[PDB]
């Protein structure tokens, strides 16, 4: 229960906190971290930069001994801080200026960087007020002693006003210069006096090596190798050759050249082009005595290359000849060196031993002892626990020793099993290897491979002696002379391993002159240790009060009504645990500050009562709902003050409900338990709860609902003797009247039609788009109902029997169990043909329906019948339906023409003109028909009829060869049987099922539109109401099935423009003004643009994508989802503002969950009228007048345990005759029995336990709809209302869906669009300090393109939770929460309204790409808004800096590449921070809140997102199919998603190294595994790249 | 001379 928090606050933060308290000097041997502490100490004193000097403005000063140091400091300050920076070094035209422009530039620049001379010139004679300075930090302060200019600058502090002096701190990596150290105490006291502060140095025992630098020591010996003055006959020969070259190098007799003189004018000297060879020869002479001959050879090779470059630069022929002679001499020297190298090493026979012996002879005696000692050290030692490292002094010596050690290690195979060589260099880079030429990457691979344990030896020229954290070598190699204190001490620190060994490489002649040296070095090290031991370091600071001393006597615990005891000892632990509960960026938790109060402030706030006592204040981080500080009551000691402060803070936290009765911080599950009865109440009646104990597998994703017909269709059977309404149906052919479509085209325009007879009036319906085989059809229902009266019951019976006959015979939608639905129930409407009656008023066509109660059987005819039966008249066949009985009995065949001019004796029309009709018929037939009787009569041209019944497909299957093949259909009239049915009426009836199916849902859409408009109080509008003209349905064609000072000088002007200067030199359109307002936003404020709600939109919102309809419901789903998300976010932010971001986000996710939407739509009674099943009419459709037997349905509806075993085979077991199916209705008792005992046999058969419901649901009125479709339906309805009436009206409709609870006290669910951001009245403090925090906010607002009326919102949006100084505003997470929804909706509405050609479903991917956190970070960095984030966290600092460098390397391009693969590395270490992306959302929310103008907020957002909105719409990046199809170029191997149902949801398997290496990943979300696979593929590509 | 002086196992690592 006692979680440990072992002082996690960083030493850098502690040092900076100490520096702001008082003056001091900080000393850190570690090379890194001094820049960060300098940046923080600059930022702490950074306010009051904007104010002018005359009104009390202050500036900051940087001091560096060398100009390169100043340049690096300036670069770091630019990259890390949002302050204008100057750079004034040496004689850059600064001393020739005037006082007025000094003042002007002090106006221009805030922080000014320079060296000592410029600053002494500035202060002494062009005096700028030292009192007008904020902070003066200096670097390598140990340089300043005696007459050093740092001493003078510090002495000037004694003349000016000592009560207004600025703060001075001196950074240093070494306390002493390291040359020679005597009288350590005197020098350190002098350094203490020079800068008015103490030396502070961390003593952490965890990762800093400070304490181990003095608490440990290895054994100390020297090799004591003998050595004399170096002499070599080859060196003598080289000297003689150089002398021979020089005695002739005085007679070049070259042409006249300009005279070159030395800077000091001591004597005349040769020009550089002539003395370069002399300088290189002198360097090589120096090198041979120090390096050897292999390094001499490589150096002379470099000299040869430089000579070649210079000769290419040279032009004179005599100079070319002299240079060629010099090149010949250098080549001869190189040849001699390489000859010696290749000859001495193998001058014996026994290669295996001589290869090592020569190296023991090649090496100098020091290196000889080195090699033999290493040999005897690794004679048999295991390579598991051995590691050492070589220190040298020269960069080239690293490579030389590397070559020597390579030759040595390859010579001895025994050490190859234990020893591995490397070599490392810094400046003046030479080719080290075949990879990573750059020094930085070479050293990075160096450190990673060494720390990974792959290698155990390298050579560095004091490169790693700077204080690198490499593995502690058990032994240290120092070949070069060690006459320097600092590098000696750091080298000894490299030997921190306990009981380790260290050797010294000193000659015998050198020993007597270095033993005393090592003596003062060691005693000075000890003296420095004992001098720093008594300083007030971090450990001695009150930060080490975690020991919790026993002082419980004078402090009391707390108990509540629950009786739980709150022990004050556990206060720190429970506060830390609570700080763990609040959301964080995973960059470590935030620990409350414990700043100690000064005695003067203590008396100011308390007075005499606190005299002699200590009090502490806790700065609860802005993330927690506590924002004000807490002051501890006074008592004696600091530890008890901290305990009392923590106890009081815990009491306050409990008082406000962040802790339960058990005094433990609450969790999300505990918090949502307080919201279940307020928001998620409706879940109770369905057996579910918001607790969600189990998920995933236990969820059932299918449910069955009882479909219901529209109220117009219910009880719509016409009566007898009562008025009845007939709505004529018109079919408009939109295709051109081609000859191929002539029969289709002409027959659709005939006056004869059929009408839907209803007992209830029908509303106006939209125009119906249909697609026949020939082309598109337009269908509309007559607006005016043709009222009629039924005379007698027999007329009604004839109507109903004709209705049954049409379906049974013409359409053949029949099953053995169908019976006429005589009773008045759902879908009781009828279809009645219409004919032209008296006048222009059409009347019922009783003649046809009297003679066509049932189609006559397709009777054949023997040859006897024709010769005895009279031939039919030619006019009887015009526009009728015939049947070629002798070839296809059941095929109905349509007559389109009569040919009185053709006889059976006539020949073929085409392609077989040698054949006549008679002989053709008698050759392909003749059996079962005899011959033809009338060989002289007429003929018929007939055209086929399609068997399709679903006409919701745009695509066609017409073929040209088929087009000629079709019109050649010619038949003998007496050999075919005609029904005497009008062809036009038949061809119109063939479209009846699709029309009825679409109208069945058009009625539902109309009723739902009426209800929605009635609720929204817009029904009285002229657009709506009885005057509404529905627009024709729209086809969704989008659906698939339808030095370098020049650079710094040219950067100086940009420094005047600051880092904030957005380049804008080239538009992002080159990779290869006024903004248009949103229509929804436009109609949100003004009612002039309120478009009427079309019923076509609602019908589109009803029909799911499962059906094959021409329009889909998914497109509205995106807008509805985004609007619902925004509304939930704003509603929760307004209702609960004290909550932290985590619980708000969780509750928002819970409100928009699919389960919540489904449960809040089920009680809305909406899903029972959805179109979500493909319309196959021949198998899964119930015609209106057609139904199951009444007894069968009565038994069905009463025995569910029996209703779950009825099967389709048992349904065809029913044998219904015409009598049962027509008159009686109910099934016969015998058949009812046979069925009931036949169906029960399924249990005794293999059919037992099958899924009968999925095949017989249509017979009952049930349907299975997946859980996703219901939520999609609610979202689509939301989206269509938003699109039509705008946000201002669509906000209050969520009250209808009871998603958002209506507040009885105030109708605020309408005004929620203008709610504030939380606590604002308590922050009306003076704006001067707000401006102080917001340094250079003008440039931030300019880049963001919006000037803030109130700067408070900007400060809140820029406040990272790891920032203690801010105390008036909350963190940025609260604003980011709102900004997320604001941006999401403002981008979703834009893409939905503006992009229509884009495929629905791809819009979702586009929206995800736009809202992606990596994209947000890219936008934020591109506009350089990151400089203004107020944070104090190191690891976040370098991660942000690295991400900024990576972004700028690409020019802020958003063209795919690598960071989209690094998307996995969001919150292999992280490479993109969430705070950087989220600050943009916070800024967007601040922009909206300041102005309350959605249109202006859209202006800002569009101006931000214009380039990526252009690019992404052009080609949208995708994730899932992207990772599916990009790998298959050479890696088609994949795996199924393994669902886990735990903290991690999914796992995936894949292969690396193209195919031969199998690597698998895991994922806490669906795409997490794919992104992990993407990063593994990226790493493989890096291996391919490497 | 590139030969220097040959030394063998008769070596000492003497204390400072």
């Amino acid at each position: 229960m006692e979680d440990v928090e072992i002082k996690p606050r960083g030493y850098q933060l502690r040092l900076v906190d100490h520096l702001t308290k008082s003056n001091g000097i900080v000393y850190l041997p570690t090379g890194s971290g001094k820049t960060f502490v300098a940046i923080l100490v600059l930022k702490r004193f950074s306010q009051d930069f904007d104010k002018p000097i005359e009104s009390g403005g202050k500036r900051a000063l940087f001091m560096c001994n060398t100009v390169e140091l100043a340049r690096q400091q300036a670069m770091a300050v630019r990259r890390c801080t949002n302050f204008k920076v100057g750079f004034y070094v040496g004689e850059q035209g600064v001393d020739d200026w005037t006082r007025g422009m000094w003042s002007d530039e002090i106006k221009k620049n805030q922080v000014l960087v320079g060296t000592a001379q410029v600053f002494l010139d500035m202060v002494t004679q062009t005096y700028v007020a030292l009192s007008s300075l904020s902070v003066v930090i200096i670097d390598e302060c140990h340089h300043g002693t005696g007459h050093h200019p740092f001493r003078e600058f510090m002495r000037l502090f004694t003349i000016a006003n000592q009560t207004k002096l600025p703060r001075v701190v001196g950074l240093t990596g070494v306390l002493i210069k390291g040359n020679e150290i005597t009288n350590v105490a005197t020098k350190l006291k002098e350094l203490e006096i020079t800068y008015r502060g103490n030396i502070i140095t961390v003593s952490d025992t965890k990762e800093m090596e400070n304490v181990m630098l003095y608490a440990t020591k290895p054994t100390e010996v020297m090799v004591s190798f003998p050595h004399q003055e170096q002499v070599l006959t080859v060196t003598r020969l080289i000297s003689a050759e150089i002398e021979k070259f020089y005695v002739s190098l005085d007679l070049m007799n070259i042409g006249v050249q300009p005279i070159r003189r030395s800077k000091s004018l001591q004597c005349l000297r040769d020009p550089s082009k002539k003395s370069f060879v002399k300088q290189l020869f002198n360097d090589f002479l120096y090198q041979m005595k120090e390096y050897g001959i292999y390094a001499a050879s490589i150096a002379i090779i470099s000299l040869i290359v430089e000579f070649d470059i210079k000769r290419r630069q040279a032009e004179t022929l005599s100079v070319k000849l002299m240079h060629r002679t010099a090149l010949t001499l250098c080549e001869k020297i190189r040849h001699l060196l390489v000859q010696k190298l290749q000859d001495m090493t193998y001058d014996d026979d026994d290669d295996n031993v001589n290869t090592e012996e020569v190296i023991m002879n090649f090496s100098t005696p020091k290196v000889q002892r080195f090699l033999m000692s290493l040999k005897v050290s690794f004679a048999d030692k295991d390579p598991k626990d051995i590691c050492c490292l070589v220190f040298v002094e020269r960069r080239y010596t690293c490579k030389c020793i590397y070559g020597l050690l390579l030759n040595y290690i390859q010579s001895t195979p025994e050490l190859r099993n234990v020893l591995t060589p490397q070599f490392m260099v810094g400046r003046n880079n030479i080719s080290p290897d075949f990879e990573s030429v750059l020094e930085r990457k070479w050293q990075k691979s160096a450190i990673q491979q060494f720390r990974d344990g792959n290698a155990n030896l390298m050579i560095c020229s004091s490169v790693l002696e700077e204080g690198i954290d490499v593995q502690a070598c058990n032994h240290v190699f120092i070949l070069d002379p060690v006459k320097t204190f600092n590098m000696y001490v750091q080298s000894k620190g490299r030997a921190r391993t306990t009981e380790a060994k260290f050797v010294l490489f000193t000659a015998d002649k050198e020993r007597e002159k270095t033993i005393q040296q090592i003596y003062q070095y060691r005693k000075a090290h000890n003296d420095i240790a004992e001098y720093l031991k008594d300083r007030v370091l971090e450990k001695t600071e009150p930060e080490l009060y975690e020991i919790k001393g026993h002082f419980q006597d004078d402090i009391d615990p707390f108990t509540n009504e629950n009786g739980a005891v709150l022990l004050p000892n556990n206060a720190l632990a429970i506060l830390h645990r609570y700080c763990q509960t609040i959301p964080t960026d995973a960059f470590g938790f935030v620990i409350p500050w414990f700043h100690v109060l000064q005695e003067d402030e203590r008396d100011r706030i308390f007075g005499v009562s606190a005299k002699g006592k200590h009090v502490i204040s806790i700065n609860m981080p802005v993330n927690c709902m506590l924002r004000d500080t807490i002051y501890s009551d006074p008592m004696d000691n600091v530890k008890t003050a901290k305990i009392s402060a923590a106890f009081k803070a815990c009491k306050v936290l409990y008082s406000l409900g962040e802790l339960n009765e058990r005094f433990v911080p609450k969790t999300l599950k505990e918090r949502v338990a307080s919201i279940a009865d307020v928001h998620f109440e409706h879940w109770n009646k369905y057996g579910d709860s918001v607790t969600a104990t189990v998920n995933k597998a236990d969820k059932s994703k299918d449910r069955t609902y009882k479909t219901e017909c529209p109220l117009e269709f219910y009880d719509a059977l016409p009566r007898v003797g009562e008025i009845c309404y007939a709505y004529e149906i018109f079919l408009e052919p939109q295709f051109e009247s081609c000859e191929y479509t002539e029969h289709m085209y002409l027959n659709l325009q005939t006056p004869r039609n059929y009408a839907i007879l209803l007992r209830n009036k029908l509303p106006r319906l939209a125009e119906m788009p249909l697609f026949s085989n020939q082309g598109k059809l337009h269908v509309r229902v007559a607006n005016a109902p043709l009222e009629v009266i039924i005379q007698n019951s027999e007329q009604l019976e004839l109507l109903h029997q004709f209705h049954g006959m049409v379906f049974r015979d013409i359409l053949k939608i029949w099953h053995p169990f169908f019976v006429l639905d005589r009773r008045s129930k759902e879908n009781s409407y009828l279809v009645v043909p219409l004919i032209l009656g008296a006048g222009e008023q059409k009347c019922f066509d009783w003649e046809l329906m009297t003679n066509f109660r049932r189609l006559p059987q397709s009777h054949g005819s023997n040859v006897q019948q024709r010769e005895q039966q009279p031939a039919p008249r030619p006019e009887d066949f015009e526009g009728k339906i015939v049947t070629q009985w002798y070839a296809n009995y059941d095929k109905p065949m349509l007559v389109t023409k009569v040919h009185r001019e053709l006889t059976p004796l006539s020949y073929m029309e085409k392609n077989q003109q040698d054949k006549t009709y008679y002989e053709f018929t008698m050759s392909k037939y003749g059996n079962r028909i005899g011959d033809v009787v009338h060989k002289d009569k007429f003929m018929i041209e007939v055209r086929d009829l399609t068997e399709q019944l679903t006409f919701y497909v745009h695509n066609r299957g017409k073929f040209n060869a088929k087009s000629k093949a079709k019109m050649k259909v010619i038949l003998i009239p007496e050999l075919c049987f005609n029904f005497n049915f009008p062809g036009d009426l038949w061809l119109k009836l063939i479209f009846l099922p699709s029309i009825l199916n679409r109208m069945y849902f058009l009625l539902h859409a109309e009723a739902l539109r009426k209800r929605f408009n009635t609720y929204l109080n817009l029904h009285l509008l002229p657009f709506n109401g009885t005057d509404y003209m529905p627009r024709p349905l729209e086809i969704d064609y989008s659906l698939k099935r339808n030095e370098m000072n020049e650079m710094d000088f040219e950067d100086k002007e940009y420094w005047a423009k600051n880092q904030f200067h957005m380049p804008t030199g080239n538009i992002y359109g080159n990779r290869t003004g006024k903004v248009k307002p949103l229509l929804i936003l436009q109609k949100t404020v003004s009612k002039e643009h309120i478009t009427p709600a079309e019923q076509g939109e609602f019908l589109a919102a009803i029909t799911a994508s499962s059906a094959a309809d021409v329009f889909d419901m998914e497109r509205l789903e995106i807008l509805g989802n985004s609007f619902l998300k925004l509304s939930a976010t704003l509603y929760l932010a307004s209702k609960y503002s004290d909550w932290n971001e985590g619980t708000l986000t969780e509750v928002k996710s819970k409100l928009v969950s699919n389960r919540n939407l489904l449960f809040c739509l089920i009680d809305a009674d909406i899903p029972k009228t959805l179109n979500t099943i493909q319309f196959t009419p021949r198998y899964t459709w119930l015609p209106p007048g057609i139904s199951l037997p009444h007894n069968v349905l009565a038994l069905w509806r009463e025995n569910p345990e029996f209703a779950k075993i009825i099967g389709p085979h048992n349904l065809r077991d029913l044998a219904l005759g015409d009598e049962e199916s027509l008159v009686k209705g109910n099934c016969s008792d015998i058949n009812y029995n046979r069925f009931v005992e036949g169906c029960r046999a399924n249990g005794q058969s293999f059919y037992a336990g099958a899924d009968f419901s999925s095949e017989v649901n249509f017979c009952v009125g049930l349907v299975t709809i997946p859980n996703k479709v219901i939520a999609d339906t609610l979202e689509a309805l939301l989206g269509v209302i938003v699109k039509n009436y705008g946000l201002q009206h669509a906000f209050k409709m969520l009250e209808y869906f009871k998603i958002c609870r209506a507040d009885i006290d105030k109708p605020l669910t309408q005004l929620l669009n203008l709610e504030l951001g939380g606590k604002k009245m308590r922050a009306n403090v003076n704006t001067t300090e707000i401006d102080g925090f917001l340094i250079n906010h003008y440039y931030l607002e300019k880049n963001l393109g919006y000037t803030f009326k109130d700067r408070r919102y900007l400060l809140q949006a820029l406040t990272h939770p790891s920032y203690p100084t801010n105390r008036i505003t909350g963190s940025y997470q609260e604003l980011e929460f709102i900004g997320n929804a604001i941006l999401d909706f403002l981008i979703s509405a834009y893409i939905f309204e503006n992009n229509t050609k884009m495929n629905p479903g791809a819009l979702t991917d586009l929206r995800s790409a736009l809202v992606n956190n990596t994209t947000l970070a890219c936008i934020c960095v591109r506009h350089r808004l990151h400089f203004f984030i107020l944070a104090e966290n190191a690891k976040l600092s370098e991660i942000i800096s690295k991400f900024v460098n990576f972004q700028e390397s690409q020019g802020h391009r958003v063209t795919n590449y690598v960071r989209i693969l690094l998307e996995e590395a969001d919150v292999t270490n992280v490479d993109v921070p969430k705070a950087l992306g989220d600050v943009l959302e916070a800024l967007i929310a601040a922009v909206y809140l300041d102005c309350r103008d959605l249109q202006r907020t859209w202006e800002v957002i569009f101006n931000l997102f214009e380039p990526e909105l252009q690019e992404f719409t052009r080609k949208v990046p995708i994730n899932h199919i992207r990772q599916l199809v990009e790998h298959k170029h050479a890696k088609p191997v994949f795996s199924s998603p393994i669902v886990e149902g735990e903290t991690v949801m999914v796992s995936c398997q894949f292969t690396c190294m193209e195919k031969t290496i199998k690597v698998y990943g895991f994922g806490s979300n669906k795409d997490q595994a794919k992104l992990s696979a993407a990063k593994h593929a990226l790493q493989q590509l890096s291996k391919c790249d490497a | 001379i590139d030969r220097y002086e040959q030394v063998s196992k008769d070596f000492e690592f003497i204390k400072i």
